[PDB]
């Protein structure tokens, strides 16, 4: 849905554990499927920290983490199907086609 | 308990070692997990220091009813004080007399933490250096200054004993002899952009850096180059800049936004493991 | 060892209140006026008395009073169980406070140390802060865990108690009786913040507060901002050593030399260069500023409201002047004087601002240069940077002495009497002879009004006295010089102010009929004007000279005034 | 007789005494038993002496006092950094200056234990820092067990209190930066010792690391070191080289020779840590010599270097900049310290440099807000906090070196008050200015350029001393030796020269600026009476420091189209036109958009709207 997600995005999160006592990684998301597509809808609702993976798993197709007792890099060529709306709720060919989209333009 | 000095030992160089193996320059990812006792030597920068703090070894416990001062010995982080009377005299006694600690006949030692990160070239490919623990104690407190390379030779439980700090003419003499070194080392690296050999080659000059003067009277020159590349969008600005951070050692790729402003300062946060402020 | 001492002393103390009746009549033998005064509270049933600590420094030689002294928290319910049995077999809803006062020695909060731990003290200082009134505990509804049986218990004004045993032997546990409210017993409990007086602070060091908690019906009567003397218990809180009280109050060769002073008949002409002797020149201002001190009558009416009897000063020229020397020198010598740079303050910054407390969230009211050091001089330097909210907060401070802050719910209003020494400089610095004081002062005019005299300074290329102020300014800087020495010294000077202060003249008719023909003299020279002329004249410029006249014959210490003496403030309207 | 239980023993004389140097060298490593046996030995000795001596009832009140030993006189140590864990348990004495002075806490020697059910009291104290509660009833009208409760409120305690201090040894090791350790003082020492002065401290050295102070010296036949020492031959030699005459300008040479000449700037530096003289009364008056300077003029020159050159040598001072400094930052605040976990109060920005220079850069970038404390330090010297917590006025006896720039980005058209974009008042009360403007040309920049590389002509500059320049280590002992030994008086004799030199800049701060810079001049080259041609330069100083059409035509204009206007606005098109509508005198629309800026700033005229223009 691109809001919601119980970690820190779709590609992880952290967890406690008492059977170990320790620290392990959940994985959301965006690492299960290596091959597939993925479908985001609602854009513009998707945080920043969700944004600066994007940003870095997008041409790079991977992603890395480092963490508290563990360092390492993940490889996952996906697709992404974003679907967005404006921020002003309709859109015309008089406005400016620029603003309209409520994005940075490194996203674009 | 009357140890006067410390005890401290220092592994045989590669010299004494092809002169007739046991100290091998190791990385953290070059652990294994079995190489738990042996004696290593670990090259890496230091990031994280703490402060020196006495930590006891030996607790000194008094007594008026007997006379016999008892020491006990500590092996972990906590304990527990030893309100029993432990003496030759009160075992055969039915009285068991109120004991008191001494922080004057007990034994201390300046003990320190420390985090050692992982070397840039050394680090494989995609990873991350991910960073280990160093737990010295004793006249070596200060010999460990963040900001630096080090050279740490000590047991593994890290218990350092050891600091110190910081076929080849042919490749350069073929890389000299081909004719027009500075046109060839600018068109060289980065060759998976279009034109720019003006930019890259100042990028060439920024990457060799200078020199740094000193007038010897207190007062000290910059001698680096600092290069803005201002542009538009449409042209690679990534690329050259992964392409210097790739060949460059000890390159950091950094970013605008997100965690920049504790990203280029220190940043006060608490410890768990040893519970402070680090 | 307390236990059978205290019954002890609760008879002595008993028997102290049973032995003194009164017999009174004709001024002849005393003995203490206790019974009729709880006879006097009968009525009304307050039960807040007051025990003077002298009256009872009488009684054992003094030593039930030195006795009682040092362990006044241990023998403190023995003394109100004596009180309680005197007004029970005197007299036929139940809430006691005993309250002592009049301590032969006055503590500073210096010397406070932890051997008077639990003892009585008499503590001065000025307060700086003040809390809301809250509902203190008294005494609770405890319910069991399984009986649900209710408990009064009594609270011991320490912290939140909690019962040990349930009385009815259907149980016996000690888990977490719950707290019930219903039947509960509320009061009034504050928290206010004494600070170090500024006669008393050492050199260099800092003026250190504390905070005095207060109950009963002393509550509501402390005014903030303004010298307060406390006669309590020292009592430590998680830890700190904190403060009860009991008693509030609103505190706050020589005769020879002052006989001398006020004989002869040159006093007035070395008081205007005596009053300011770092100054070269400007004699109407030093009179300004020597009348400033002192006024007049603020009482004088028949229907019931006070008037405006202080003196407003208000300064005014171009930079680099010695018209902040004044400034440097009223905060220096006049006890009763608060500074400020006028930049650096607010409307809630000049009286009462607010500021939170964490361990409820609640507010506390800090002071300031307003409504502080009363029937004295605050002194504003740099008058018109000032904003909008203190400028009408000073004219609403000044259209009615009472003040009103209202903030969190409550509303307070407190008595305000204050001279403002006013330092205000142009819109351009350099003062033109051009136009009027209006256009050039740059403020409205009703905060232009209320003020009693202008000094304006100009300066100018004029030799003959320029040399001797430059030589004055070289001759300054050195060692303690001779030169600025005034007449006499201000060690008579202080106590002349005093009893200046306390003489309270009357004028006359004589002066009166002087006065109506003065003041049709100063207004004839509105008719044809706009020369040397440059404001309106009404009843403020009437009233001005008015209270001028009661100050100049306060300062001639004379009890009724003739008009020769109203004849030099009437020179001194039209000097400015 | 006067009831003084303390005795103040000197450890030097144990220490040249032929029979106790057995004792000097064991109470330094044992101070706690030797006190708790030096408390009854003195007990002894006394009651001896009373029973020598025909007296009266004195014993009734001895037998029970208590009487103890403070001792002090022993050598010095290098602070806390010497201070390894050998030293634990021992004699230890710091210099320096406390910061900070808590509340006082109580210690509970005793406590009070009472059975709720049949209310039998016992007191128990303290043993090495454990309270032993005892668990059941033991009297015989109680004999069931029973749990006791602790009461408080009627058990004895003591004082306590911990205080900050910065430390400064007498020698410091190089790359070491000061210390703030927590001391801790007991009964009848406390309030005995708060922030403002010059501390001496001694005591026993505990372990988190602290000393328990034995003894304080709040004053200072001795060799105590008071102030940097000098030898004869190096006063001398100060001597010699102060009979020059062109020491004045080869100070001037020799506080910066990395730079250029800059004698003005250069003089008033030095002049300005030469201090002058501060003067007081005996009760309610105080003067100092000093100088607040300001730099203002072209950029990319030695300024910073400067700010940078005197945070090295004055000991005493802090770097602020910019908007990074406000006024929580600039005086004293509270803080949360999470080492006890409790509300301390430090002092920063204005309390921590009492005394030297303080250098602020950026003075034009700053805020407004901020600008009302340095309001009051300009010639005031004082600091008043009047918030939450805290009503107190205290020192800020330091001098200001703030560099500024001008507006834009240098304008000679404009004046010299409106160019730099400030008050004219505030910067009236300043004391020194300093216009240190490039104006490039010919036959200066080349020498400039010349110097630069000639430390570059040579990979090290070893031919450094072959020319006339003093060392730093010389002359900054003749700089403390100056300023702690010479108080120089202004006679009367240089009035008529002030007179004059006032009227010029007339035709009172300038003069209180000006009898500073003159005692400043006395101040220098050993003189204890000022001379007649010593203000001579410093008048020349001021003014070699500070060294229309546009505007005019512009207001004329907005005069005219105001008035063909019936009074109505004047626009920005039809200003920008008519004003380029001369060709004399090249009116750039920008240029009119500055100075119309200009003028409506300066609320001359008002200009409304973005796109529109308002006469």
């Amino acid at each position: 849905t691109g809001r919601g997600s119980s970690g820190v995005g779709l590609t992880a999160a952290v967890t406690t554990d008492r059977e170990t006592g320790e620290r392990r990684l959940e994985a959301g998301a965006m690492v299960l499927a290596d091959r597939g597509v993925v479908c985001i809808d609602e854009f513009d609702k998707m945080t920043d920290v969700d944004r600066v993976a994007i940003h870095e798993v997008m041409e790079q197709q991977t992603v890395t983490i480092a963490k508290a007792g563990i360092h390492t890099t993940l490889n996952a060529r996906c697709s992404v199907i974003a679907a967005a709306n404006p921020v002003f709720g309709q859109y015309d060919v008089n406005r400016d086609p620029h603003q309209n989209i409520a994005l940075p333009d490194s996203l674009l | 308990l009357t140890r006067r000095y410390f005890l401290y030992f220092k592994p045989l160089s590669q010299n004494c070692a092809r002169r007739y193996i046991s100290s091998k320059p190791l990385s953290v990812r070059q652990i294994k997990g079995d190489f738990l006792g042996q004696l290593i030597t670990v090259r890496g920068i230091i990031t994280r220091v703490s402060d020196v703090k006495p930590a006891v070894e030996v607790i000194a416990y008094t007594c008026d009813q007997c006379g016999y001062e008892v020491f006990q010995e500590v092996n972990s982080r906590t304990f527990t004080p030893l309100s029993e009377c432990t003496s030759e005299e009160c075992s055969q006694n039915q009285t068991k007399g109120q004991l008191f600690m001494s922080t004057r006949a007990s034994k201390f030692s300046a003990f320190q933490e420390c985090k050692i990160q992982e070397l840039s070239q050394q680090v494989p490919v995609g990873h991350i250096p991910r960073s280990l623990n160093i737990h010295v104690n004793g006249t070596l407190v200060r010999s460990l200054s963040p900001g630096d390379i080090v050279d740490v030779t000590g047991i593994f439980l890290l218990e350092a004993q050891f600091v110190r700090q910081h076929d080849v003419e042919e490749r350069v003499m073929e890389l000299i002899t081909s004719g027009d070194v500075y046109n060839r080392l600018a068109k060289s690296i980065a060759p998976e952009i279009y034109g720019n050999l003006d930019v890259k080659k100042a990028l060439l000059l920024l990457l060799v850096g200078g020199v740094d003067k000193r007038v010897g009277d207190g007062m000290k020159i910059r001698g680096d180059i600092n290069v803005c590349l201002m542009g538009d969008p449409g042209v690679a600005k990534s690329q050259l800049l992964k392409a210097i951070c790739k060949i460059s050692p000890r390159g950091v790729y950094t970013t605008g936004k997100g965690s920049s402003g504790v990203g280029l300062t220190a940043a006060v946060m608490k410890d768990p493991v040893t519970d402070e402020m680090i | 060892v307390d236990d059978v001492t205290g019954e002890k002393v609760r008879e002595a103390f008993e028997q102290f209140l049973e032995d003194f009746s009164v017999q009174s009549t004709d001024t002849g033998e005393v003995e203490k006026v206790y019974r009729a005064q709880i006879e006097f509270m009968k009525i009304y049933d307050l039960n807040t008395i007051y025990i003077d600590y002298q009256h009872l420094s009488m009684r054992e030689n003094g030593a039930l009073a030195m006795a009682i002294s040092e362990q006044y928290y241990r023998f403190l319910p023995f003394l109100q169980k004596g009180l309680r049995r005197v007004v029970r077999k005197y007299a036929p809803e139940r809430v006691f406070q005993i309250s002592f006062f009049n301590l032969p020695t006055v503590h500073r909060i210096r010397d406070i140390r932890s051997e008077k731990i639990g003892s009585l003290l008499s503590i001065s200082g000025t307060v700086t802060r003040t809390s809301e009134v809250r509902p203190e505990l008294y005494k609770a509804s405890f319910t069991c865990d399984m009986c649900r049986a209710i408990v009064d218990n009594v609270e011991q004004s320490f912290k939140y108690t909690e019962p040990t045993f349930c009385p009815n032997p259907s149980c016996e546990n000690r888990a977490f009786w719950t707290l019930n409210v219903t039947r509960s017993r509320f009061l009034d409990w504050q928290k206010v913040r004494i600070q170090e007086n500024a006669n008393e602070i050492p050199t260099g060091s800092m003026p250190r507060t504390l905070d005095v908690i207060l109950r009963g019906d002393s509550v509501e009567r402390a005014k903030p901002g303004d010298r307060c003397k406390f006669t309590g218990v020292e009592i430590v809180v998680p830890y700190k050593i904190s403060f009860l009280a009991c008693h509030v109050i609103s505190i706050g060769d020589e005769i020879n030399e002052l006989k001398e002073m006020v004989k002869d008949e040159h006093i007035y002409d070395k008081l205007v260069r005596s009053i300011a002797p770092a100054v070269f020149g400007h004699e109407a201002v030093k009179k300004g500023i020597l009348l400033q001190m002192l006024g007049g009558v603020h009482k004088s009416t028949v229907e019931g409201i006070k008037l405006r009897g202080d003196i407003n000063i208000c300064v005014v020229g171009d930079p680099s002047t010695s018209k902040s020397q004044f400034l440097k020198y009223v905060v220096g010598f006049a006890p009763r004087s608060v500074y400020t740079s006028g930049k650096a303050s607010s409307a809630a910054g000049l009286t009462a601002a607010v500021v939170r407390d964490e361990e409820g969230g609640d507010y506390t009211i800090e002071a300031g240069a307003l409504m502080l050091a009363d029937n004295g001089i605050c002194c504003i330097d740099e008058f018109d940077k000032m904003d909008i909210s203190d400028q009408v907060a000073i004219h609403e401070a000044m259209e009615q002495q009472t003040i009103s802050i209202a903030k969190a719910g409550i509303h307070a209003t407190l008595n305000a009497r204050t001279s403002i020494l006013a330092a205000a400089n142009p819109v351009g610095g350099r003062y033109n002879r051009k136009l009027s004081l209006r256009g050039n002062l740059n403020m409205t005019a009703p905060i232009m009004s209320r003020f009693d005299l202008f000094f304006v300074i100009l300066d100018d290329c004029n030799e003959k006295i320029d040399t001797e102020l430059a030589s004055h300014i070289v001759d300054l800087h050195m060692k303690r010089d001779e030169a600025i020495e005034p007449p006499f010294s201000a060690e008579q000077l202080r106590r002349y102010i005093k009893y200046a202060r306390t003489f309270k003249p009357i004028l006359t008719k004589e002066a009166r009929s002087y006065l109506v023909e003065k003041y049709k003299e100063l207004r004839k020279d509105d008719a044809q004007g706009f020369s040397r002329s440059s404001y309106r004249i009404t009843v403020r410029q009437l009233e001005s000279m008015i209270r001028l006249s009661e100050a100049i014959a306060r300062a001639n210490c004379v009890d009724e005034i003739t008009p020769s003496f109203i004849a030099e403030a009437y020179d001194l309207l039209r000097q400015s | 007789e006067l009831g003084t239980s303390n005795l103040n023993l000197d450890a030097r004389n144990l220490l040249a005494y032929k029979q106790t140097e057995d004792l000097y060298h064991q109470l330094l490593n044992y101070p706690q038993e030797v006190i708790s046996i030096m408390d009854q030995t003195i007990k002894d000795c006394m009651v001896s002496l009373i029973v020598d001596n025909n007296l009266d009832y004195d014993l009734d009140e001895i037998e029970t006092k208590f009487y103890k030993v403070r001792p002090y006189n022993v050598g010095s140590c290098k602070g806390m950094r010497e201070l390894n864990p050998n030293d634990i348990d021992k004699l230890i004495n710091l210099k320096g200056l406390v910061l900070r002075s808590t509340p006082v806490i109580p210690d509970m020697k005793v406590a009070f234990f009472k059975c709720n059910v049949c209310d039998h009291t016992m007191a128990v104290e303290i043993d090495r820092g454990v309270i032993q509660e005892p668990a059941r009833c033991e009297r015989i009208d109680c004999n069931e067990p029973n749990s006791m409760s602790l009461i408080h409120n009627r058990c004895s305690f003591a004082d306590k209190q911990v205080i900050k201090l910065q430390e400064t040894p007498d020698f410091v090791p190089d790359g070491q930066t000061p210390h703030s350790i927590s001391l801790c003082v007991y009964d009848e020492l406390v309030d005995s010792c708060r922030a403002g002065d010059r501390i001496e401290v001694t005591g026993t050295f505990r372990s988190k690391t602290y000393v328990d102070v034995v003894h304080v010296k709040k004053v200072s036949h001795n060799e105590v070191e008071e102030v940097r020492q000098i030898t004869d031959q190096d006063l001398a030699k100060i001597r010699e080289v102060a009979a020059r005459e062109d020491l004045y300008s080869l100070l001037a040479r020799s506080i910066a020779p990395s730079i250029y000449e800059l004698e003005d700037v250069k003089k008033g530096i030095l002049l300005q840590l030469f201090g002058g003289t501060n003067k007081t009364f005996t009760k309610g008056g105080r003067y100092r010599g000093d100088i607040n300077i300001l730099l203002c003029g072209d950029p990319s020159t030695s300024k910073s270097q400067i700010l940078q050159y005197v945070h090295k040598i004055t000991p005493r001072g802090v770097y602020t900049s910019g908007k990074g400094s406000s006024a929580v930052g600039l005086t004293a605040y509270i803080t949360r310290d999470v080492d006890t976990k409790q509300l301390v109060l430090e002092s920063g920005a204005l309390v921590l440099s009492d005394g030297g220079v303080c250098c602020i850069d950026e003075f034009d970038k700053m805020s407004d807000s901020t600008r009302s404390v340095l309001h009051e330090v300009m010639e005031q010297q004082t600091i008043s906090i009047a918030k939450a917590g805290i009503i107190t006025t205290l020192n800020a006896r330091s001098s200001i070196l703030a560099s500024a720039n001008p507006i834009g980005s240098y304008n000679p058209n404009l004046p010299v008050t409106e160019n730099i974009d400030l008050p004219p008042p505030l910067l009236s009360r300043f004391d020194l200015v300093y216009l240190v403007l490039d104006k490039v040309d010919e036959k200066n920049d080349r020498e400039l350029a010349k110097h630069l590389t000639n430390l570059y002509l040579e990979d090290k500059p070893e031919h450094i001393s072959q020319d006339d320049v003093l060392p730093v280590e010389f002359l900054t002992m003749y700089i403390s030796y100056a300023k702690e030994h010479i108080h120089p008086i202004i006679t009367e004799a240089a009035k008529t020269e002030l007179v004059r030199a006032y009227v010029g800049m007339r035709k009172t701060r300038q003069l209180e600026s000006m009898i500073r810079l003159a005692e400043a001049h006395a101040k220098m080259k050993l003189k204890n009476v000022v001379e007649l041609e010593d203000v001579q330069e410093a008048v020349r100083l001021i003014r070699s420091a500070i060294k229309r059409k546009l505007q005019e035509d512009l207001s004329r204009e907005i005069m005219n189209v105001l008035k063909d206007q019936a009074s109505d606005s004047m626009s920005f098109n039809e200003l920008i036109k008519q004003i380029n509508e001369h060709s004399q005198d090249r009116v750039e629309s920008s240029d009119i958009q500055e100075a119309l800026s200009r003028l409506q700033q300066e609320d001359k005229v008002i200009v409304l709207g973005e796109g529109v223009r308002r006469s």
